[PDB]
């Protein structure tokens, strides 16, 4: 919160307000800067509007300021835009904080460079020319950074501490003491006794041999007392910027190899031949001009080598055909590159406002010359690409007219409309795929639209909450491009609806783009692009994080997804360990989940219909679940209906669920009577669980005793009031409401041992009739989880419960970082990262659509924005598995027909012996098995005359649906591994 | 795939099979379900015999599979439903790497020598810890009214 | 060449922290990703590490890909969100 603070009131330039600097401030719109202020005097042409979301064809020959403005203070009503009408000046740069030249001219450049540098403003100059893409980065000479990487501070529970001169503490097994290093600085935010140590000023730490780690003199604090918590306290960097004019005689690249380094030395030599040429001919080179391109390489030929790295020797001469591959396709200006780098430009403009993340190092030089055709195939000329008034003039001048109507005649189909979702739109549509009748595109989402959502997206509105998604993004879509024909689905794609995305809706398409918030869809959907053999774009982005990849058939390597974390997405949970000794935050969170989910969500219906007909607590864990649930409040002999917020209600679910059940918990087993293995061995296994009471100096406490109260009346439907006001007067008035009712509140009534039956015929029937009673109230509905509406007071509650708790049975706290990673109040993807993988998808769809293409030509991404890691590899090539004679890859399969007579078991296999070389010893359809050599003879020789189709009926149940032209079954041989998996067998029905 | 590998685990299990286990069976039209007949080797369990029933999650080998007794008992270390609480099928402690073979010997050594790990329920916990005779009582009574006879 | 000698080289957390391993360019790729999972408690599957901007393989040896003492080597994490 205090990070985007500065955010809130920070002030911001963007000039040259081309497709690079709508994305740039439309990425700052979207982060929440408080004032952006754009600034660009030219009017709008053609070719800027294949870049350009903000310019349609009524904004042409306007001032592109002007005419992005409305749109911009549309994207979001917090955020102050305005335009600056004349022309730059220096006392004007005293009131912003960043300034941002994207494609500016080079002597503009360097003048409002030089200008922000003697004033201490940060600078970027973004520039995009072609398929490369420059950005520059001078946030000046005295830069301190408040956090230097993207990180939580790290936290540790210390179990022992000595009061020494050395101070050489013990803590809690962990990967803290790998994570600790020597040198940090640490602060004591937390601890029980050492009230010199708590919340002391920051200090050192040293760490030794088997974790000893050496704080320093303590002798003079208290004795210790109870272990408590350590927190990291990152050391702010300060880091030097050169000016701009000798920043570009000293070019300090960031890059991850010397290759990388001396590639991008290449591209920036190949920038400043662009500028001089343009500054000394007054034009940019022409669209794959052959003059112009030789004009630019001996521009770069009499341009002096030493203008970079004086002191670093030549490491080779620079790159003739890189040169002039960059002034041939300069002369356009690209969606997916816009993307990228404003994506990239936003990103170092939070970090110079925020002065969070490492700022970037200068200079960075992205890539994408891939997309061009292949060098032996044929290149654009400047016929092709000459403009001819098309909204895409930019993009025809990069690649031709003949691409550009190549991705006209293509159908797509796109998952997920979400931010990264939302965002392949928005490049669909600059770019024109699928647009014209010949092609088309589809959306394909499940969720509506809802107030957490929009607060971040692109394409969404105010006025957007409870429509479809997908129906929203085609109607934006539509919005961005008229000529496109997006066709809206609401249908998920998943293995429950086969049938709707069947073979004839697959073979429509010729391509797939995924854009999902899991691991299980992406392999679904992957799955599918490998069985009908499409070209598959996939990308997804966490924090800064962000990847994009592409899978083509018979090319690249198949998705291999995190089986692990797909099966750790939603899986169930062994309480017995939770139960009985939490041991981490997700422990105590998933109790709280539970518990709420069991008393109020499946209580609900059990208690009221399963109960009147079916078992009870004859057979049942009722005799403690009633227990635990009734006295709650109290017996009253009725559920109450009044006001909730009183003192007596409130305290009580905190006194039985933490004080009065740890305390029987401790009574019934005490840290010396833990029976681990029958009589104790070391009783109290590395943890100590411990009652608390409420102490009202404790903040805490006294939150959650409110939330709980709270959370009541909202479920209850019953009006609460402010009780934080001077109502906490009163309730710390009085701490002891009833002391005399100690008896009644901790179990049942009178028992303490219950033995048999000694609570009496006639209790029974109390219960059933108090049951009864009880069944009478308000209809209590099992409502759907809110995953948004963090005003209901459910979030508030469950955090204090489990920041309670753990501490209670020994656990640090959990941080809010942690507590971010669970569905309610996941954090949404940054605007960064998400349009920079979009441009990367974008970047990948220029070259599938461009037909075949090598796997060298292909190029997975993966970057973290906060460090400034970006990586463009090519795939690894499909993994070419053997058996015997057969050898396959994962995208092979075993097609066999059926025949005019449906050919029996036996038939198909004596068809893959004869054929294939390779004997089946297990076929089994799915999740049914049909054939097994290991089976009696009789139950073979039954099965072997059936024919296949008919034996799936007979055992599945179904059969073949319209549309199952093809039959999908897994087969094993004899003599194969166990790990090794064959093809999938197609059985043509 | 799960399937495959599920169903060659438990053709190489049939192919040789433990003593304490008889006519395990599944179904063929859902093969990630089983049945089967388990042998105590430990008096007084060892009297008679009980049909367990193991479910295979759809990710398997990536997800511990779920282990429910067909017929009552009562156990500590048995969920009143039938589940079991294994220490190796546990999320914390579980390996895909590992084969039902380990799984169904650690099942085998647990029921053959009950362990009191954690107290699923307290009132069994309780009673056991008071007066052990009774639950043996009742253990043996649940096994004759509800388990299955000792086949050869 | 033999190269007995163990060297020792960097891998990089994703969270901003790293940590040094001791390792063979005999030695797998997966064996330095089943002790950066151990170290780090994220299984092997969920992640590929990359050194000088280029993925490594599991079956092909360290030696391959040109590591040298006191190298560092980032972790990538596969990702969710979207
Ligand atoms: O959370 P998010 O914005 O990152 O997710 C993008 C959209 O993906 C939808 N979704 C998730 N899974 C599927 C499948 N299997 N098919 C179609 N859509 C899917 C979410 O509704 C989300 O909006």
């Amino acid at each position: 919160s205090p990070a985007m603070q500065r955010i809130q009131g920070a002030r911001v330039l963007v000039s040259g307000l081309q497709g690079l600097g709508a994305e740039v401030a439309k990425n700052l719109v979207l982060m929440g800067v408080g004032s952006l202020t754009l600034h660009d005097p030219h009017p709008t042409c053609w070719s800027d509007l294949a870049a350009q979301f903000l310019l349609s064809e009524q904004d042409l020959e306007r001032s592109r300021a002007e005419a992005s403005q409305e749109l911009l203070a549309q994207l979001n009503r917090a955020v102050q835009v305005v335009v600056h009408t004349g022309d730059i000046t220096e006392d004007l740069l005293l009131d912003f904080q960043v300034v941002v030249l994207t494609a500016a001219k080079l002597e503009e450049q360097l003048k409002v460079g030089t200008l922000c540098h003697k004033h201490g403003v940060c600078f970027l100059a973004a520039d995009t020319r072609g398929l490369v893409g420059q950005l520059f980065c001078d946030f000046g000479e005295d830069f301190t950074v408040q956090d230097p990487t993207e990180a939580e501070p790290l936290t540790a529970a210390i179990q022992h501490i000595s009061q020494g001169s050395p101070g050489i503490l013990t803590l809690r097994k962990g990967a803290n003491t790998h994570y600790f290093r020597d040198g940090d600085l640490v602060t004591f935010s937390g601890i029980e006794g050492m009230v010199e140590l708590n919340d002391c000023d920051p200090r050192s730490i040293h760490v030794r041999e088997d974790g000893s780690l050496e704080i320093g003199d303590t002798t003079t604090f208290s004795r210790y007392l109870r272990g408590g918590a350590i927190t990291e306290v990152k050391r702010p960097k300060t880091v030097r910027h050169k000016s701009l004019d000798t920043a570009l005689l000293q070019p300090h690249v960031v890059a991850q190899s010397s290759q990388e380094v001396h590639h991008a030395h290449c591209l920036h030599q190949a920038f400043c031949a662009l500028h001089k040429f343009q500054h000394l001919h007054g034009r940019p080179p022409q669209p794959w001009d052959p003059v112009d391109a030789e004009t630019v390489v001996g521009l770069a030929r009499d341009l002096e080598p030493l203008k970079r790295t004086e002191e670093e020797p030549l490491e080779e001469p620079l790159d003739e055909a890189l040169v002039r591959t960059v002034a041939l396709s300069s002369a356009g200006v690209l969606s997916p590159m816009v993307a990228m780098l404003g994506a990239v430009a936003a990103q170092e403009v939070l970090k110079a406002i925020s002065r969070k993340f490492m700022p970037l190092d200068q200079w960075l030089y992205f890539d994408a010359l891939d997309c061009l055709p292949e060098d032996g195939e044929l290149l654009p000329s400047p016929e092709d690409c000459a403009l001819r008034g098309s909204r895409y003039d930019g993009q025809i001048a990069v690649f031709g007219a003949g691409f550009q109507e190549k991705l006209r005649r293509q159908h797509y189909l796109l998952v997920g409309a979400g931010a990264i979702g939302c965002e392949l739109l928005k490049v669909f549509a600059l770019v024109g795929l699928g647009a014209g009748n010949s092609g088309g595109l589809t959306v394909v989402d499940m969720d509506h639209i809802e107030r957490s959502n929009l607060s971040r997206q692109f394409l969404f509105r105010s006025q957007d909450v409870g429509r479809p998604k997908a129906e929203v993004a085609a109607a934006a879509a539509r919005g961005l491009n008229p000529d496109l024909q997006v066709i809206p689905l609401t249908y998920p794609l998943d293995p429950t609806t086969e049938h709707i995305y069947g073979d004839n809706f697959f073979s429509r398409v010729d391509g797939v783009a995924a854009a999902l918030d899991s691991f299980q869809a992406r392999r679904y959907v992957a799955a599918r692009c490998t069985h009908y053999l499409k070209p598959l774009l996939e990308a997804g982005t966490s924090g800064t994080w962000g990847s994009a990849t592409v899978f083509m058939p018979h090319v690249t390597e198949a998705y291999r997804a995190p089986a692990s974390a797909a099966a750790s997405e939603d899986a169930p949970y062994p309480v017995c360990t939770v139960r009985y000794f939490p041991s981490t935050a997700e422990h105590t969170l998933q109790w709280a989940r539970h518990e709420f989910e069991e008393l109020f969500r499946l209580s609900a219906e059990t208690i009221n219909h399963h109960q009147q007909a079916h078992t009870s607590l004859a057979d049942m864990d009722e005799p403690q679940t009633l227990t635990l649930l009734k006295p709650v409040l109290g017996v009253l002999r009725v559920r109450p209906q009044n006001w909730q917020d009183c003192v007596a209600w409130a305290l009580g679910h905190w006194k039985l669920c933490f004080h009065y059940g740890i305390k029987q918990l401790l009574r019934h087993f005490p840290p010396n009577k833990v029976l681990e293995d029958g009589t104790p061995f070391w009783s109290g296994p590395k943890q100590c669980p411990q009652p608390l009471e409420f102490d009202t100096n404790q903040d805490t406490h006294l939150l959650y005793v409110l939330a709980a109260a709270n959370l009541y009346a909202q479920m209850h439907g019953l009006p609460g009031s402010q009780d934080w006001t001077a109502l906490r007067e009163l309730l710390k008035l009085l701490p002891q409401p009833d002391p005399q009712q100690m008896a009644p509140i901790f179990a049942s009534n009178l028992e303490l041992a219950s033995a048999s039956a000694e609570f009496g015929p006639e209790q029974q029937k109390e219960l059933n009739k108090a049951l009864e009673v009880w069944s009478v109230g308000p209809p209590l509905k099992p409502l759907m989880f809110e995953k948004d509406d963090d005003s209901n007071f459910h979030v508030d509650f469950v955090v204090a419960a489990a920041s309670l708790r753990c501490q209670n049975y020994g656990i640090p706290p959990v941080n809010r970082a942690q507590s971010k990673r669970i569905v309610g109040q996941i954090i949404p993807a940054i605007a960064t990262t998400t349009a920079a993988v979009a441009g990367l998808l974008g970047l990948e769809l220029y070259k599938v659509v461009s037909g075949p293409r090598p796997r060298s030509a292909f190029r997975h991404s993966y970057l973290h924005l906060a460090e400034n890691y970006l990586i463009r590899y090519m795939p690894f090539a499909p993994a070419i598995q053997t058996f015997h004679h057969l050898k396959w890859t994962s995208w092979d399969r075993l097609k066999v027909p059926a025949g005019q007579p449906e050919r029996t078991l036996e038939s198909l296999l004596a068809h893959l012996q004869e054929q294939h070389g390779l004997r089946v010893r297990i076929l089994l359809h799915g999740s049914a098995l049909l054939y097994a050599a290991g089976w009696s003879p009789e139950k073979q020789a039954q099965h072997l005359p059936l024919r296949v189709t008919e034996l799936v009926q007979q055992l599945t149940g179904q059969a073949p649906a319209p549309g199952q032209r093809v039959l999908v079954l897994e087969l094993s041989c004899e003599g194969d591994d166990e790990d090794t998996a064959f093809p999938p067998l197609h059985y043509e029905l | 795939m799960a399937s495959m590998r599920v169903v060659k685990e438990l053709e190489d299990l049939q192919k040789k099979p433990p003593p304490y286990l008889r006519n395990l069976s599944s179904d063929d039209a859902n093969v990630l379900v089983w049945h089967a007949l388990l042998l105590p080797d430990q008096p007084p369990y060892h009297l008679k015999a009980f049909n367990l029933r193991i479910s295979f999650p759809p990710e398997y080998p990536f997800k511990p599979p779920m282990i429910k007794f067909t017929t009552k008992i009562y156990h500590p270390n048995v969920d009143e439903n039938g589940q079991i609480c294994l220490p190796i099928i546990s999320s914390e402690n579980w390996k895909p790497s590992t084969k039902t073979s380990q799984v169904l010997e650690a099942l085998n050594v647990l029921v053959n020598r009950p362990n009191i790990r954690e107290p699923k329920r307290m009132d069994l916990a309780d009673l056991l810890t008071q007066n052990p005779e009774l639950f043996r009582k009742n253990a043996e009574e649940f096994t004759l009214r509800f388990g299955v006879d000792r086949p050869s | 060449d033999k190269s007995d000698e163990p060297l020792s080289i960097l891998v990089r957390n994703n969270k901003g922290r790293s940590s040094t391993y001791e390792v063979r360019l005999t030695q797998t790729v997966a064996h330095l990703k089943q002790q950066v999972s151990g170290l780090e408690g994220v299984q092997d599957d969920l992640f590929w590490l990359t050194f000088e901007g280029k993925p490594l393989e599991d079956q092909l040896p360290l030696g391959e890909y040109g590591l040298k003492p006191l190298s560092t080597v980032f972790m990538n994490l596969r990702l969710r969100g979207g």
